[PDB]
């Protein structure tokens, strides 16, 4: 529960014509990003030196 | 004097290579042309004779 998904924007295509070189370009972009409220809440184990 | 338009002559287009199929040259070369004018005009003959 300490943590959550901040979003802007979700996973959205574009599609633009390039005649200049006859190909035609597609675009996804989204905005989002993995935040915690507080500086605790996770531990990792780690093999040894 | 009157004036006149010319036609300029003929261009010619390009064969694109398969390398560049993706670029921008797969659109080829640009082909140009100015137009042109020809002028006329004229000269007086005259002649004279008395009685």
């Amino acid at each position: 529960d300490n943590f959550v998904m901040p979003r802007q924007r979700a996973v959205t295509v574009e599609r633009e014509r390039q005649a200049g070189k006859q190909r035609d370009a597609y675009y996804v972009t989204q905005r989002v990003n993995l935040q915690r409220y507080f500086e605790n809440g996770v531990v990792s184990g780690a093999y040894a030196a | 004097i009157l004036t006149m338009l010319v036609e300029p002559d003929a261009g010619r287009a390009t064969w694109v290579a398969a390398s560049a199929y993706g670029s921008d040259n797969t659109t080829g070369s640009e082909v140009t042309g100015a137009l042109t004018e020809i002028h006329f005009s004229t000269y007086k003959l005259a002649a004279k004779s008395f009685i």
